[PDB]
């Protein structure tokens, strides 16, 4: 009557066959795009998330991909759906809540399916024809730039204001639109993505954020230093001035007379005199270091009038090579095969309440800072986070340079070529085929369904649209009306539409295949 | 027209939950405020 009379696994562990088995998997896979969809779109909402035992951090964001990496899953099938979620961030950064309101949606069109009595692998192998014909037909509709200077510049605009839409940044879309895409053509091609420092800091509006020509440091200078210098010579160096180089050995002082130590210890104080002397044969006047500075070189550079900065990480040293245009430098034995920075002016700013250290001028200034103002710590920690994504999609673009129409004139474009083959071979899986298609057709649905339209005349329109020819058809979500994609400048990147395809159909894939889950008896914690 | 049906009550009792917490908050310290208010400890 039970589970077979004998008792094969321990105390504590269970198992599940088949029919009980895509019941679980079925609607925990639902449960995690249901959270998400509300998220979906220019008109979407926010969410806030409370900890319970991280000391209450109150954190508030919209992205698809912080929230799944936070909320505490206990099912085997949605743990798949949160783990593929973050790879799409560390990818492109861009596409986490299309990528798993698909991959949600061709789960729940799969549950009809096998109560028709249809196997698992009829449907899998149905749909492995229609993402392959679905790939082909998105490959033919890309529009190939960076011929030309003016056009390229403009689908760069095109979209950086079409990412930012559904963030908190989207009132102010006119004014970090030009933030976003001036920071990028700063990296000369480079796709170092952490040379570009965000400073964030309380107080001032969302509107008073900038962009700033030059360099800034949260870092201070020594006592009785000169405070500005122009035309400077900077030198940046990682050398140990902590006390005095310790020179690794082992090895002590054996005297027998009070008076020798005494020479020893003038001894010190003359090595770091001939190495501060080194160092001022470059001729410069701003010492940068990356390591403490003691009391006694602190002296030594303010008598003849240089700046030290001391106590900068390897965040502030690497960035500050690619400015001004210097290079790291040690051992202070040939002044010839070094090469110094430049700048034109180095000052001290007052941003709210604190010092920074400013560089106006520059040689290169391949790395710069963006000083973000806020008026809570939510509203900077998510213009952050926001930023993060219109960088990130604008490192892509530059390196294959290749735009989709998006708005919903994309998924229309690939459902369409679906529907196409699914009239054509014969057997179950032009059932199957179908579904595939039936999923594509709802990313548009849900857009327009958090903006209070009519989804199921929209749809109709669109569809009718895209099988006569128009094929730039697509939504207008300023108005409620059918708008072409080509004049509004509604852009996406090619390499992101990709990557949702092909990642929302494996982990469709290896779900599906599931027919027995087993777990093991959990680690219990020690109470006391 | 009568189109639009919004089946998730979610939403509105939460906006709603937000103004109460909000509005408490500023009634808390509205006595001391004017060169009439006083202290609290
Ligand atoms: N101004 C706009 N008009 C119409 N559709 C838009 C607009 N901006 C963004 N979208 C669409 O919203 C969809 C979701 O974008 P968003 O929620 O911002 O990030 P994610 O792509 O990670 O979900 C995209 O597929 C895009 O086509
Ligand atoms: N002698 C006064 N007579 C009338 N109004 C005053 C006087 N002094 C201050 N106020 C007003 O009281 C308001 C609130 O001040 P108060 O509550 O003391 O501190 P805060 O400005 O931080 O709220 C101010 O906007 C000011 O215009
Ligand atoms: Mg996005």
């Amino acid at each position: 009557l039970s589970l077979a009379p004998v008792n094969i696994f321990k105390a504590g562990a269970d198992e599940e066959r088949a029919e009980t088995a895509r019941l679980t998997s079925f609607i925990g896979a639902i449960a995690i795009g249901d959270l998400v969809k509300s998220t979906l779109g220019p008109k979407g909402m926010d969410k806030i998330l409370l900890s319970s035992g991280r000391d209450a951090s109150l954190m508030v964001t919209n992205d698809g991909a912080t929230i799944l990496k936070n909320i505490g899953v206990d099912n085997p099938a949605a743990k798949v759906l949160v783990d593929m979620s973050r790879v799409q961030d560390d990818e492109v950064g861009d596409g986490t809540t299309s990528v798993t309101v698909l991959a949600a949606e061709l789960l729940r069109e799969a549950e009809s399916l096998i109560a028709k009595k249809i196997h698992p692998q009829t449907i899998i192998a149905g749909w492995r024809e229609a993402t392959k014909a679905a790939r082909e037909a998105l490959l033919s509709s890309a529009v190939d730039h960076g011929s030309d200077e003016v056009k390229f510049r403009q689908d760069l605009m095109n979209i950086a204001g079409t990412t930012l839409s559904s963030k908190l940044l989207t009132h102010h879309k006119d004014h970090f639109t030009k933030l976003a895409v001036e920071a990028v053509l700063r990296l000369k091609g480079s796709g170092n993505l952490e040379a570009i420092h965000i400073i964030k800091k309380l107080g001032g509006s969302l509107a008073d954020s900038y962009l700033d020509e030059g360099f800034l440091l949260d870092k201070k200078i020594g006592v009785n230093q000169p405070k500005r210098i122009e035309n400077a010579k900077i030198l940046i160096a990682n050398t140990g001035m902590d006390t005095d180089k310790i020179k690794i050995f082992g090895s002590r002082v054996r005297v027998d007379s009070t008076a020798k130590v005494a020479e020893i210890e003038h001894a010190e104080k003359e090595k770091m005199k001939e190495k501060v002397e080194r160092i001022l044969k470059h001729g410069i006047n701003c010492f940068i270091n990356r390591q403490l500075i003691y009391n006694y070189p602190e002296q030594l550079f303010g008598a003849a009038g240089v700046m030290a900065i001391e106590h900068a990480d390897f965040a502030g040293v690497e960035r500050l090579a690619l400015v001004t245009g210097g290079e790291i430098a040690s051992t202070f034995d040939h002044p010839e095969l070094v090469k110094l920075g430049s700048c034109k002016l180095i000052e001290e700013v007052m941003i709210g309440e604190d010092k920074l250290i400013h560089f106006s001028g520059v040689a290169l200034g391949e790395a710069c800072t963006i000083v973000l103002r806020g008026a809570t710590q939510q509203i900077l920690d998510e213009a952050e986070r926001s930023l993060h994504d219109a960088l990130c999609v604008l490192a892509q673009t530059v390196k294959d340079s290749r735009t989709v129409y998006g708005g919903g004139c994309s998924e229309m474009l690939m459902a369409h070529a679906v529907t196409q083959l699914a009239n054509r071979t014969p057997g179950k899986e032009a059932v199957a085929m179908e579904s595939y298609a039936k999923a594509l057709r709802m990313l548009p649905t849900i857009i327009a369904d958090n903006a209070g339209y009519d989804s199921a005349d929209l749809v109709a329109q669109l569809r009718a649209a895209h099988s006569e020819g128009n094929t730039t058809a697509g939504l207008d979500m300023r108005e409620g009306t059918i708008g072409d994609m080509a004049i509004l400048g509604i852009t996406e990147s090619f390499q992101v539409k990709r990557q949702v395809l092909l990642s929302a159909a494996e982990a469709a894939e290896v779900i599906l295949r599931v027919d027995n889950i087993i777990k093991a008896a959990p680690r219990k914690r020690v109470p006391d | 027209g009568k189109g639009a049906y919004q089946d998730r009550d979610k939403p509105a009792q939460i906006r709603f939950s937000n103004i109460s917490a909000a509005k408490a908050v500023a009634d808390a310290i509205r006595t001391s405020l004017g060169p009439k208010g006083m202290d609290k400890m």
